RNA sequence: UACUCGAGUGGCGAACGGGUGAGUAACACGUGGGUGAUCUGCCCUGCACUUUGGGAUAAGCCUGGGAAACUGGGUCUAAUACCGAAUACACCCUGCUGGUCGCAUGGCCUGGUAGGGGAAAGCUUUUGCGGUGUGGGAUGGGCCCGCGGCCUAUCAGCUUGUUGGUGGGGUGAUGGCCUACCAAGGCGACGACGGGUAGCCGGCCUGAGAGGGUGACCGGCCACACUGGGACUGAGAUACGGCCCAGACUCC
C-alpha cells in the first residue's frame, strides 16, 4: 500500500470581497485619492433617519480622477497605514 | 481530529453532557460546533439519543470518538450500521 | 426640541444626587468615637439629643445618631454605623445599631426588640 | 524550574538551541556571501554560489529550521536580482 | 534470569485543562464576507519508497572544587538521538509557447517548454503499528473590512515613519513590519487629538412598551501571571507552576 507525495489540503474558492461607491474630495496626493461614503441610517433610538458620511481613500497609479467625482471601490490589499481601498473604475468625472 | 465531546453545563449535584464534535484542544466546555445530543446519567435510565446520519458523516469526515462514546454508539447500534456486521440493532430502552 | 437638536446635542439624563456619602456606595461601615454630646434640633422641634463624631474605615468626619435609651458609649468605642436621614439635627445623617461591637441594646425593651438588638425574657 | 519534566526539557531546549544556532549562523553566512558577490557584480561565481547556498537552505528548510514557503521567496528574490545583474 | 526497575537519554506530553480582571475606547467585541495570500503533529481515507557508511554524549567509574545548590577534568557505551550519499523526476524555484474566467496582478485546465534543486526509521508476528510530500476536507489559527459600541471643548488643532510613490530589507502571508530617496501631506468642527472612567458580548434587574441600569454564575471572546522587558523550543508562547536580565518581598 505505498502512494506519492499526493496527500494535499482543502480548496475554497474566491468569493465576494467588499464593493462601494462615493465621491473623491482631495487630489493632492501622488496616485492615492481620498473618497466619502454617504449613507442613510436611523437612530437606534430616535426613529429618525440619519445621513453621515464616513472618511476612505483609494488607489490610482495615474491619477485620473478630478476634484469631485465619482467612484467605485473594492478592497484591496493593505498597501499603507489607513489605506487599504483600491478603485476600481470612474463612474463620472467633473 | 475533532472528537465527540461530551458538553457540560448546569450545577453541581446533576451535571449534563451534550453529545458535541468538537476540537480537544478547546476547553472541555470550548467552542461546539455542532451537537447530535446530550448524555446525562442522574436519571436513571439516562436516556440518550444519537443522529445516526450526522454521527456517520462525523466519522467519515475524520472525527474519532471517545471510547465511551464509541461503546454508547454501539449501544445504540450506529457502530453496528457503521462496521455492517451485524446490521443495525435497535435495543434502546425507551423511557419508562 | 427638533430632531436634528436632538441628534446634535443628545438627551442628557439627570445626575444623582447621591445621598449617604460617607459608605461610599456601602451597605455599612464601622467606625470609631470620637466625641460624645448633645446637640438642639431646629426651632419647629426643640430638644437635647446624643450624637457622636466617630472616625470611619474611609477617612470621613460624620456624626451618627445614638438610638435607644441608655447607651454605653465613651471616646475611643468602636462602633456600626447605617443609613438614615435625620430632620431634627441639620448636621446628621447616620444612625448606630445597637446590639453589635460594643454597643448593645437598651434594656427593659421588648416591643421592636429586633430593631434595638434585645434578647427575649425567660 | 520546579519539575523534573520541565527542567529536561530546558536542558533539551538548550542542546537544540546550540544546534539550531548552528545552522541559522551557516545559512546567514551563505546569503552574506551571495550578496556580497551580487554587489560586487559577478555571474558565473554569482551563480555558482547560488548553487551551492540554495542546496544548503533546502538542507535546513527539510530538517525543519526555516520555512519553505519563505526559503522559496528569498532563493528566486536572488535569482532574481542575479537575471537583473 | 527479564518478571521487574532507580535513575540515564530519547521521545511524546508540558501552549492542555484551572485562576484573575489591573490596564486596555482598540477590528479590543457580536454579527457578516473573505483569502486566486498561511500553516497546522496526533484521525480516517486512494495512491512511490524507506539502500547505504561514519562518528560523538549521557548513564557509569575515578578525580577535583564546594555546607550548599552547582561544577569541571579524564575514560568508556548505545541507539526510533546524528549527519553525509543513493536516488526523486509527480513537489519548490527560474529563461521560452495555448484555452477558460473575468472581481486584477493573473488564477484553473497537475495547460505545453528548457535549466537546474530537494525525505524518511524503524518497532510487534498481532484486531499490527511507523517515516517523508502533496490533487481531496476539517479543525485550530493571522490580517484587515463597512457599521457600531462612555463622559469632558471649563480638551480645537494634532500628527514626521507621520502621510503616499519607487527600491531594497522583513513576515507562515500583502503592507512604514524595517531601510533609503522622492512629494507634503494625512488626520481635523457628520468632533482630531487631549483628560477621568471601565474587560467586551449571549446575558441579569426593571419597564406594557420604547427605554434605563448593569456584566453575579454559565458560556463566546480579550488581556494578565511579584513589577518592567526580551528571546529559545515547535504545527502551536501573554509561554501562570519554561528560560535570561533588572527592581521589591521573604528565606538559606
Ligand atoms: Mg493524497
Ligand atoms: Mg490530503
Ligand atoms: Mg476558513
Ligand atoms: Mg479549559
Ligand atoms: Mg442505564
Ligand atoms: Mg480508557
Ligand atoms: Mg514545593
Ligand atoms: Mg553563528
Ligand atoms: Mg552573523
Ligand atoms: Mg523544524
Ligand atoms: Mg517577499
Ligand atoms: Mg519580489
Ligand atoms: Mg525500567
Ligand atoms: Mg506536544
Ligand atoms: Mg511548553
Ligand atoms: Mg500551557
Ligand atoms: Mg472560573
Ligand atoms: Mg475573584
Ligand atoms: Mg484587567
Ligand atoms: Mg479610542
Ligand atoms: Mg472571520
Ligand atoms: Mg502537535
Ligand atoms: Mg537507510
Ligand atoms: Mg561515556
Ligand atoms: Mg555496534
Ligand atoms: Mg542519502
Ligand atoms: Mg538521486
Ligand atoms: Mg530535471
Ligand atoms: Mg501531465
Ligand atoms: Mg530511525
Ligand atoms: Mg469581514
Ligand atoms: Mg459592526
Ligand atoms: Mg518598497
Ligand atoms: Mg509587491
Ligand atoms: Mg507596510
Ligand atoms: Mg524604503
Ligand atoms: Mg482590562
Ligand atoms: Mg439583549
Ligand atoms: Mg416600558
Ligand atoms: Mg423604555
Ligand atoms: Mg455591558
Ligand atoms: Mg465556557
Ligand atoms: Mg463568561
Ligand atoms: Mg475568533
Ligand atoms: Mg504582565
Ligand atoms: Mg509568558
Ligand atoms: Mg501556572
Ligand atoms: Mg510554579
Amino acid at each position: 500500500q505505498k502512494g506519492p507525495k499526493y496527500t494535499p489540503a482543502a480548496e475554497k474558492p474566491r468569493g465576494r470581497r467588499k464593493t462601494a461607491i462615493g465621491y473623491v474630495v482631495s487630489d493632492k496626493m501622488q496616485k492615492t485619492i481620498v473618497v466619502e461614503l454617504e449613507d442613510r441610517k436611523s437612530h437606534p433610538l430616535y426613529g429618525k433617519i440619519i445621513r453621515t458620511t464616513k472618511k476612505v481613500k483609494a488607489h490610482d497609479e495615474n491619477g485620473e480622477a478630478g476634484i469631485g467625482d465619482r467612484v467605485s471601490l473594492m478592497e484591496t490589499r493593505p498597501l499603507s497605514a489607513t489605506k487599504r481601498w483600491r478603485l476600481v473604475e470612474i463612474l463620472e468625472k467633473a | 481530529a475533532v472528537k465527540i465531546k461530551l458538553t457540560r453545563l448546569g450545577k453541581i449535584r446533576n451535571p449534563q453532557y451534550r453529545i458535541i464534535v468538537a476540537d480537544a484542544r478547546t476547553r472541555r466546555d470550548g467552542r461546539a460546533i455542532e451537537v447530535i445530543g446530550r448524555y446525562h446519567p442522574k436519571e436513571e435510565p439516562s436516556l440518550i439519543q444519537i443522529d445516526s446520519e450526522r454521527a456517520q458523516y462525523w466519522l467519515g469526515v475524520g472525527a474519532q470518538p471517545t471510547e465511551p462514546v464509541l461503546a454508547l454508539l454501539k449501544i445504540t447500534g450506529d457502530w453496528q450500521k457503521f462496521k455492517g456486521l451485524p446490521g443495525a440493532e435497535g435495543t434502546l430502552k425507551v423511557k419508562e | 426640541p427638533t430632531i436634528q437638536q436632538l441628534v446634535r446635542k443628545g438627551r442628557r439624563d439627570k445626575i444623582a444626587k447621591v445621598k449617604t456619602a460617607a459608605l461610599k456606595g456601602s451597605p455599612q461601615r464601622r467606625g470609631v468615637c470620637t466625641r460624645v454630646y448633645t446637640t438642639t434640633p431646629k426651632k419647629p422641634n426643640s430638644a437635647l439629643r446624643k450624637v457622636a463624631r466617630v472616625k470611619l474605615t474611609s477617612q470621613v468626619e460624620v456624626t451618627a445618631y445614638i438610638p435607644g435609651e441608655g447607651h454605653n458609649l465613651q471616646e475611643h468605642s468602636m462602633v456600626l454605623v447605617r443609613g438614615g436621614r435625620v430632620k431634627d439635627l441639620p448636621g446628621v445623617r447616620y444612625k448606630i445599631i445597637r446590639g453589635s461591637l460594643d454597643t448593645q441594646g437598651v434594656k427593659n425593651r421588648k416591643q421592636a426588640r429586633s430593631r434595638y438588638g434585645a434578647k427575649k425574657e425567660k | 524550574a520546579n519539575i523534573k519534566s520541565q527542567i529536561k526539557r530546558i536542558r533539551t531546549n538548550e542542546r537544540r538551541r546550540l544546534r539550531n544556532q548552528s545552522v541559522k549562523s551557516s545559512l546567514r553566512t551563505a546569503i552574506r556571501g551571495f550578496r556580497e558577490a551580487v554587489d560586487a557584480g559577478d555571474k558565473d561565481k554569482a551563480s555558482e554560489l547560488l548553487h551551492a547556498t540554495s542546496r544548503k537552505l533546502d538542507k535546513a528548510a527539510s530538517k525543519g529550521v526555516i520555512h519553505p514557503n519563505q526559503a522559496a521567496n528569498k532563493k528566486s528574490a536572488l535569482a532574481l536580482a542575479l537575471n537583473k545583474l
